[PDB]
């Protein structure tokens, strides 16, 4: 991880420790350095507007090789520094409708599921809720992308995700 | 099909164009609906005849519109061309309309359409086909224009003038409406009117795109193409005065171009095409002064039929055949010569299709005088066996094709008795080759050809007799023309002798083994009609090809010497005579020194040794089923040796061919040793019997594996009264192999050939009561089913996977045919426990997950169960078994299939013997890997489970006897996770909920123990995984079990393993939505936030304090470092 | 300079193999009149792999269409890109097959054999180094999968020393209403089993659940899965067309994924998934695309890896990435002890980096996994074969052609014991 920064903070290092160094290890190096300074570049004041770059001294005088490298490859774009975070059950959940076709007086159920959870899971949840078999619980699901077009959840085997299920959907319950 | 059984579909498919072309997805969908609907006729659309009026009308009334869009009119557009792809525009173009008023709508249609667009080439390709249709009308184009000098200032362009600069325009384009401007030429120069006007305009044009274009531009060779396709279409289908003034030019400007140096095929066909064209224009037209440029042309025509592509080769034969017809008939005798030309030795295979072509073309006219025929004749007969090998592919097949096309055109070419002289030598070529032809088009090919020959002549010996049975349909399948039909024919004396000799000539002398091997079975039958025949001539000459330097030659001489022996012996066999009054010494003496001169040229080694082995012995088998006559000879010594060496050798024959050579040894030896192995009537000969067995027993050890399996099959193929007195050492050493030594751990084909073995051996000798050394008693009967049984628990996996399985199907096929004996013989040997063990074993091998191995299994299960003569004595409820599966039902099973194999033998728990085995077996498929086995075998559990889940009692023992299932299998690593999962499913079902009324089970109590103990110190994911989920489902039930599961739960969230540490989590939140009566509702909005928004993927100390948390609120003992 | 040789048999293999010449078209630089405007130095460094050099620096593709029938012909003569294909590249019959294999295999398809080796051989002959041969077809067909059997057999006999691809295609009951697709399924799978290298198994239920589901299609046809069958074949063929660190040789990448000469099935898969028209929507991580490349719901066929063993897989980025990140990736998510540990990816995958994305979208990923999963697919359609061929349906139409019961019986059993033989091999010692 140093090596490539030692070979991006001099522009005619053709070897390197006793080693040749060719375009392929140049380019590697090359894009691990913006990959690594881009973030620090935004807050030092740069943006990829040619008229509105204006950055500090104390980032010029740390990275005086980063400027030639904005224009060599352009500059880093707003997707390419958010790597930073990592995930939490918060964020597999899913807030899902519960309906029921053959009852419709009944009140608008809503509940929250994870998104690696099983058809086979839901359908134990609902027996156990609805005090109806698991043998006689048939289940579809509606997105509000696709209006009118029931899909069938035949295999139990399978996840909630892989049906492309989303935040928002809505289940139907039949039996 | 015989009539259009769709018409609502498509007239409806054709109203809906006015509501779907303002639709993307529909509109495609139409079109997809369109195209398969009519494409069910493309093999015959004559059928649709009558329907193509109205649906042309319906699609004219909507591209006849002026309401009618852009848009509407390209669909309109695209259906009318999907009509005539399939019926062709040739046909389909009579019915559009004709009509003077027409003209003008349909070219100023033509004038609106954008060149540039590719996705509207339909609607253009349509437009030109129809402004030619329209060009037929009988009234000069002057007549419709009227007045060209009504709008002062800019004249209007005549229709004529209009016509020849969208044709111009169209003839230079690189899509199809190209081909729609050659179908517009073509009737627009060739009227009066156009001819007078614009036909110098045209010729300059065409003769300026022929002088300027070149076959390398890309577009350069689009001009070429379509400039002579122009000038092909307008010299076929323009009257010849005044078309020949033009024709010196054409043929001036395309020598010129350079066509045949060309590296374009479709520019050498069109050139070739437009010569031909030009050479008829310079001959009157016959109905059965020579210029200069006649000769040119019938040069380059003759130099056409050497090409390197057959679409040029034909062509270059049709316009020999066209110009050969309008010539005289002195020119004809020199263009014939000519053309024969093309058969000469240095001629490649290439020039012999198009002579054949160029010869059958001249005979459809009636041509070839009588002279050509001692010379044309002389040719065919050699096309017609035309079949070489140029390298690594085979070359003939056109050859032959093209023989049999100039065959099928003398049936008209030649008077009944101007071919009287050839009706012999023709007539069993014709039969020869639709007999004995590889290719199945040839053989069809020269099947038409003899109907065409039977039927207008009517000279050929048994012309109907051969038809009605050889047929179009009749020669389809290839093995009936060789082993059927072929006698039929050889019937007569008029095609046994020619027929013969092709197939020892050329056909034994094939490249291909299987052609081989069929023609070897043929002169095996054909040898009955003709035995003289085959004994004095033919025998003389396989023999001889036995000593060839070729190998597929020698195998195949060898071969058929073998067929001929055998076919010899069983005919002799009838009259009960020597097949020594066939064979003379001569020939009974060289069948003694085949191997001798195989093995001292050392013809054994290399990729023909097992060739050269396969043949051999195929001979020595055949030798010995005919009792030959070398008995007490040293030949035979050589024989058995031969045997033993390709047993010892078997690694070195290759992985796709070693079966079918360990078989044909193993057939050899037990052929000789019935055979040259006896002493007298009923004994054997001492030395032999001894040295053979200490020999082979001796072998068996030997490290290597293939020779153990030889060896095996070996000891299973020798008779009974070779082992009148050794028995009890043969079954010894066929068992102690049968053995899982800690050297031979993944040695399971020498196990599997041995339980083979061990089957045929109990199976010959048979069983006499007192006799044990001698055959199957009730002193050996017992330690034979214990060595099979000991073989069914071969769960051996390696880096192979599991090939233990190979030996569980060695143990089936087995233990079957001892069963079926004992029953035939002495059914009380067949005690009670062996038999119930057998049936336990075969049902649990018929529950097992892979799909060949089970289905194997069930078969082997109804077979044992449906025997009735007599019927096998100690079944478990037999008459149960028999209900559930009834003879009228297992006719038609799908065991390989899971759906049609888990629902049927999940019923098997409600037999206690079975309960326990068949469960063992099902875990593995509700626990293994496969989707659909693993939904089969689920559902088809459910489906037995609901009938006896509000049972106490039967509820009760299946939850015992899958304790006691997973107990046996403690810290089993093939039973361990399959069976977890299986416990998982049956919670997540709910169908123990009868026990979690009450507390503390005593089911529960004891499978979390088994399940801790199974769990404790695991490093597999899918282990751990297995135990999570059933430590998260066993929650249900309450009591010191829930609390417990809640302890493990904790324990496990704080895992080395951070994806463990989230799936526990992950699943914890489940089993919390699941159940609710196992928190109360005042610390429930406490325990899902932490889980929500506690990371249990970061740093573990950190989630050790959060997973603490949850063991005050959850109410779990904190547990420590220990 | 390897050259290899494109052809496409059948309706549906011409279809894709035109969209996948109209796909890389785009990506190379070449412009459907027949030149190069591209500005990349790395298009034009193994453009000569697919691509011949003509007078005028005009790139002529080597693609080799076939047919029984001439209205598709005449389609994608006409088509966006169908000028630079050469007039005499199109080999064509009148009748068809009509849905039968016998009709398509030996009798139409030995009949143009002989003019479509023609082409082949000119084509051959006209190349300095000839590496193998590509074929796109179905087996849903009787012309496409006969015609397509036929020559590969053909140019097995007459070139043993060369590699042979058939991207193949599965039908399946939501996508055709033809009864007779077993059969042909079954027999070509036979011809396939015998003389193939490499088979692409491209399902034809996985791609449409994908365009019903996925894409969010009322009604998908044949453009929503043509779309995506060429994207994911110019995922696949990223090495072979463009440069690379890793090896990009077809005959060893063969040979590294054929470690067995039955098992050669490969099933391939490509994220993020994108529909027609709407392609630019965002630049997914190296994570994101690692993890939904090797997701079922990617999967061109209908099985899932997951159900199986990973024998051999192969993975292809392309954008703007290092290899350095890849191979942290890959090491990272094998590590038990990592915070991003998964149960789906083996401890081996040949990753490779490419510079040129596809159009609309910055970075994309290609995986081919050899997994057994694939057998289950073979027991799909087995089931349907003993649903017809013990009532004998439709079998005058076979054996009024030639065809015996005897070669059903063989194909059955070789298809029965290719099964048992990845069933086998999947219970195999982890070590
Ligand atoms: N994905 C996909 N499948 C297709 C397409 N066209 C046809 N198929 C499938 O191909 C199978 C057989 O049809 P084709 O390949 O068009 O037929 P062919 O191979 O030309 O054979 P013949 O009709 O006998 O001439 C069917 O199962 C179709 O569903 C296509 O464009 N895409
Ligand atoms: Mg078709």
């Amino acid at each position: 991880t140093a090596r490539l920064l030692i070979i991006a903070s001099i522009g005619q290092l053709k070897t390197l420790n006793k080693c040749e160094i060719l375009p392929e290890e140049r380019r590697r190096a090359e894009l691990d350095y913006r990959k690594a300074f881009g973030n620090e570049w935004k807050q030092a004041g740069g943006h990829k507007d040619p008229e509105k770059n204006r950055l500090s001294e104390e980032f010029l005088t740390a990275h005086p090789r980063y400027q030639f490298l904005c224009l060599k490859y352009g500059a880093p774009e707003d997707w390419e520094l958010k790597t930073q975070q990592p995930l939490m059950l918060k964020n597999q959940l899913l807030t899902l409708k519960i309906k029921y076709p053959h009852q419709l007086d009944q009140k608008v159920l809503e509940k929250q599921l994870p998104g690696s959870m099983t058809i086979q899971k839901v359908k134990g949840l609902l027996s156990r809720l609805l005090k109806v078999p698991v043998s006689d619980l048939l289940l579809s699901y509606e997105s509000p992308k696709k209006p009118g077009r029931e899909i069938e959840l035949e295999n139990d085997l399978k996840s909630l995700q892989f049906y492309s299920v989303e935040n928002g959907d809505c289940l139907l319950v039949r039996w | 099909l015989e009539a259009f059984g769709e018409s609502a579909e498509t007239r409806a498919l054709l109203g809906r164009l006015r509501e779907v072309h303002g639709g993307g997805a529909e509109r495609e969908v139409a079109l997809e609906r369109f195209r398969v609907i009519m494409d069910k006729y493309q093999e015959q659309p004559h059928l649709l005849d009558p329907h193509l009026e109205w649906m042309m009308n319906l699609l004219l009334d909507i591209v006849q519109d002026q309401t009618s869009p852009a848009s509407l009119v390209h669909l309109a557009f695209k259906f009318l061309y999907i009509i005539t792809k399939v019926r062709g525009y040739k046909t389909f173009l009579r019915l559009f309309p004709h009509e003077v008023a027409d003209v003008e709508p349909v070219l100023d249609l033509v004038t609106i359409q954008n060149p540039k667009d590719h996705e509207a080439w339909e609607t253009r390709y349509m437009l030109l086909l129809w402004l030619s249709v329209t060009c037929l009308i009988p009234f000069d184009f002057s007549r419709l224009d009227g007045n060209l000098l009504t709008q002062p200032g800019q004249a209007r362009m005549s229709i004529m003038d209009r016509i020849l600069q969208i044709a111009e325009s169209y003839l230079i384009v690189s899509d199809k409406a190209r081909d729609a401007a050659a179908v517009l030429v073509s009737r627009f120069i060739t009227r009066p009117d156009v001819k007078q006007s614009k036909m110098a305009e045209f010729l300059d044009w065409s003769l300026c795109n022929l002088a300027r274009s070149s076959f390398q531009t890309m577009q350069g060779v689009i001009t070429m193409d379509g400039t002579l396709q122009a000038l092909a279409q307008i010299f076929k289908h323009g009257k010849r005065e005044d078309c020949l003034p033009y024709a010196a030019t054409v043929l001036r400007c395309l020598d010129g171009c350079r066509l045949p140096e060309s590296n374009q095929t479709l520019l050498r066909k069109l050139g070739v095409k437009l010569v031909q064209r030009l050479g008829l224009t310079f001959l009157k037209p016959k109905v059965a002064d020579v210029p200069e440029g006649v000769e040119r042309v019938i040069e380059q025509l003759l130099v056409g039929l050497k090409d390197k592509d057959t679409v040029v080769r034909w062509s270059a034969a049709k316009g020999i055949g066209r110009m050969a017809g309008r010539l005289p008939r002195a020119l004809a005798d020199d263009v014939v010569g000519s053309v024969l030309d093309c058969f000469s030795f240095q001629e490649t295979d290439k020039a012999w299709h198009g002579g054949c072509l160029a010869l059958a073309e001249l005979g459809r006219r009636g041509l070839l005088l009588p002279s050509r025929l001692v010379d044309v004749v002389a040719v065919i007969l050699k096309a017609l066996t035309y079949d070489e090998k140029r390298g690594a592919c085979s070359v003939g097949t056109n050859v032959r094709d093209a023989a049999c096309y100039v065959c099928w055109a003398f049936a008209r070419a030649y008077e009944p008795q101007e071919l009287k002289p050839f009706v012999t030598a023709i007539s069993s070529a014709l039969v020869i080759a639709a007999v004995f032809d590889r290719d199945i088009n040839c053989r069809r090919a020269a099947s038409a050809a003899f109907q065409e020959n039977v039927g207008r002549q009517g000279t050929f010996p048994h012309g109907i007799d051969i038809l009605t049975t050889a047929d179009y349909f009749a020669v389809g399948n290839r093995s009936n023309c060789f082993l059927v039909i072929s006698v039929f024919i050889a019937g007569f004396p008029e095609y046994t002798q020619p027929m013969i000799d092709h197939l020892v000539t050329m056909k034994i002398s094939h490249w291909d083994g299987v052609i081989r091997e069929l023609a070897a079975r043929a002169l095996h039958n054909l040898a009955q009609q003709a035995p003289e025949f085959s004994a004095t001539q033919v025998f003389p000459r396989l023999l001889s090809m036995t000593l060839s330097p070729d190998l597929h030659m020698r195998h195949g001489s060898i071969l058929a010497c073998a067929e001929v022996a055998y076919a010899l012996y069983k005919l002799a066999a009838q009259e009960n005579r020597p097949v020594t009054d066939h064979l003379d010494e001569q020939a009974v003496q060289g069948l003694k020194q085949i191997h001798q001169q195989l093995y001292d040229r050392q013809l054994y080694r290399g990729l023909g040794g097992q060739l050269m082995r396969q043949a051999v012995c195929v001979l020595i088998e055949k030798l010995s089923l005919s009792k030959m006559p070398f008995r007490g000879d040293t030949v035979i010594d050589g024989w058995q040796w031969l045997i033993n060496d390709t047993l010892r050798h078997l690694h070195l024959i290759s992985s796709h061919s070693r079966q079918q050579m360990k078989d044909a040894a193993v057939s050899a030896l037990a052929a000789l040793c019935s055979e040259y192995y006896m002493k007298e009537p009923g004994e054997a000969d001492p030395a032999i019997q001894e040295e053979l067995i200490t020999q082979y027993l001796a072998e068996l050890r030997n490290p290597e594996e293939m020779t153990r399996c030889g060896f095996s099959l070996a000891l299973g193929a020798l008779p009974g009264f070779l082992l009148k007195g050794r028995l009890q050492q043969v079954l010894t050493g066929l068992r102690a192999v049968t053995h899982t030594s800690p050297e031979d751990v993944s040695f399971a084909e020498s196990r599997r050939d041995g339980l083979k073995a061990i089957a045929r051996i109990c199976q010959t000798v048979g069983v006499k009561a007192g006799a044990p050394d001698e055959a199957v008693c009730g002193e050996n009967v017992s330690q034979i089913y214990c060595a099979l049984l000991g073989c069914m628990d071969d769960y051996t996996t390696d880096s192979r996977g599991d090939v233990g399985t190979w030996v569980r199907k060695a143990a089936m096929t087995s233990l079957m045919d001892l069963t079926l004996l004992l029953a035939r013989s002495q059914p009380e040997l067949i005690e009670a426990h062996t038999c119930e063990r057998i049936m336990c074993c075969v049902a649990q091998q018929a529950s097992e997950k892979i799909d060949r191995f089970r289905a194997h299994a069930a078969s082997v299960f109804l077979t044992l169960l449906h025997f009735d003569s007599p019927p096998i004595p100690h079944v478990p409820h037999r008459g149960e078994l028999e209900k559930l599966f009834p003879r009228s039902d297992v006719a038609s099973v799908n065991w390989s299939a899971p759906s049609q194999a888990f629902p049927r033998i999940t019923q098997l728990l409600g037999l206690p013997t079975y309960r326990y085995h068949v469960l063992l077996g099902l875990v593995v498929s509700l626990g293994g890997l496969t989707e659909s086995t693993i939904r089969h075998s689920t559902q088809s559990l459910f489906e037995y489970m609901k009938g006896i889940q509000s049972d106490p009692q039967a509820l009760g023992s299946f939850s015992g006897t899958l304790l006691q299932i997973f107990e046996d299998n403690l810290l089993n690593e093939r039973v361990s996770v399959p069976l977890l999962k299986t416990l998982d499913h049956v919670l997540t079902h709910g169908c123990f909920d009868i026990f979690t009324t009450e507390e503390d089970h005593p089911f529960a109590v004891k499978l979390l123990a088994l399940c801790k103990k199974e769990i404790k110190n695991s490093k597999d994911i899918q282990k751990l995984l297995s135990g999570i989920a059933v430590f998260c489902e066993m929650v249900q039930f309450p009591g010191d079990v829930r609390r417990q599961a809640l302890l493990q739960l904790c324990l496990l969230l704080c895992h080395r393993f951070p994806l463990i540490r989230k799936t526990t989590a992950s699943q914890v939140y489940e089993t919390l939505l699941t159940y609710s009566d196992v928190v109360g509702a005042d610390v429930l909005d406490e325990v899902v936030t932490v889980l929500s928004d506690t990371a249990w993927d970061a740093e573990l100390a950190v989630v050790r304090e959060q997973r603490n948390r949850l063991c005050d609120l959850l109410g779990v003992p904190r547990p420590q470092l220990v | 300079m390897r050259e290899i040789v494109h052809i496409q048999a059948g309706q549906c293999g011409n279809q894709i193999g035109a969209k996948f010449w109209e796909v890389i078209s785009d990506e190379h630089g070449i412009d459907p009149t027949g030149t190069y405007h591209g500005d990349s130095d790395l298009q034009l460094d193994r453009i000569s792999v697919y691509y011949n050099e003509a007078t005028g620096g005009k790139y002529v593709p080597r693609a080799i269409l076939v047919d029984l029938e001439p209205g598709t012909m005449d389609s994608v003569r006409s088509g966006p890109f169908g000028q630079i294909f050469r007039p005499d590249n199109f080999v064509f019959g009148q009748s068809g097959a009509g849905n039968n294999w016998a009709k398509g295999h030996y009798t139409e398809g030995a009949e143009l054999v002989d003019s479509v080796l023609d082409v082949v051989r000119k084509e051959a002959e006209s190349c300095d180094c000839l590496q193998g041969f590509q074929l796109t077809h179905s087996l849903g067909g009787g012309t496409g999968s006969g015609m397509g059997t036929l020559l590969i057999s053909k140019i097995r006999e007459e070139y043993p020393d060369r590699i042979m691809n058939t991207f193949s295609v599965v039908p399946s009951p939501k996508v055709s209403d033809t009864v007779v697709e077993p059969y042909n399924a079954t027999l070509s799978v036979h011809q396939l089993v015998e003389n193939t290298d490499e088979t692409y198994c491209i399902d034809n239920e996985a791609l449409y659940d994908i365009c019903f589901r996925t894409l969010k299609l009322t009604t998908p046809t044949y453009g929503d899965l043509n779309h995506l069958v060429s994207a994911t074949m110019s995922g696949v063929t990223t090495c072979l067309r463009f440069p690379g660190q890793l090896n990009a040789d077809l005959r060893k990448l063969a040979v590294n994924m054929v470690p067995f000469p039955r098992l050669h099935f490969f099933m391939p898969g490509f994220a993020p998934l994108t529909s027609r028209g709407s392609q630019q929507y965002r630049a997914l991580t190296v994570p994101e695309l690692t993890q939904q490349v090797f997701d079922a719901k990617n999967m061109m066929a209908a099985c899932d890896p997951r159900h199986g063993r990973y024998l051999t897989v192969a993975a292809v980025f392309r954008g703007r990435m290092s290899m350095k990140e890849v191979d942290e990736q890959m090491l990272n998510v094998q590590n038990k002890n990592s915070s991003y540990f998964v149960e789906w990816i083996p401890n081996n995958v040949k990753t490779a980096v490419c510079d040129i994305p596809p159009r609309g979208l910055k970075m994309a990923v290609t995986f081919i996994g050899n997994s057994t999963a694939i057998q289950e697919l073979f027991k799909r359609i087995s089931e349907q074969f003993t649903a017809m061929f013990r009532r004998k349906a439709f079998l005058h139409w076979y054996t009024g052609e030639g065809m015996d019961e005897m070669e059903f019986t063989e194909a059955e059993s070789n298809m029965n014991d290719l099964v048992s033989e990845y069933q086998q091999y999947q219970d195999a010692t982890a070590e």
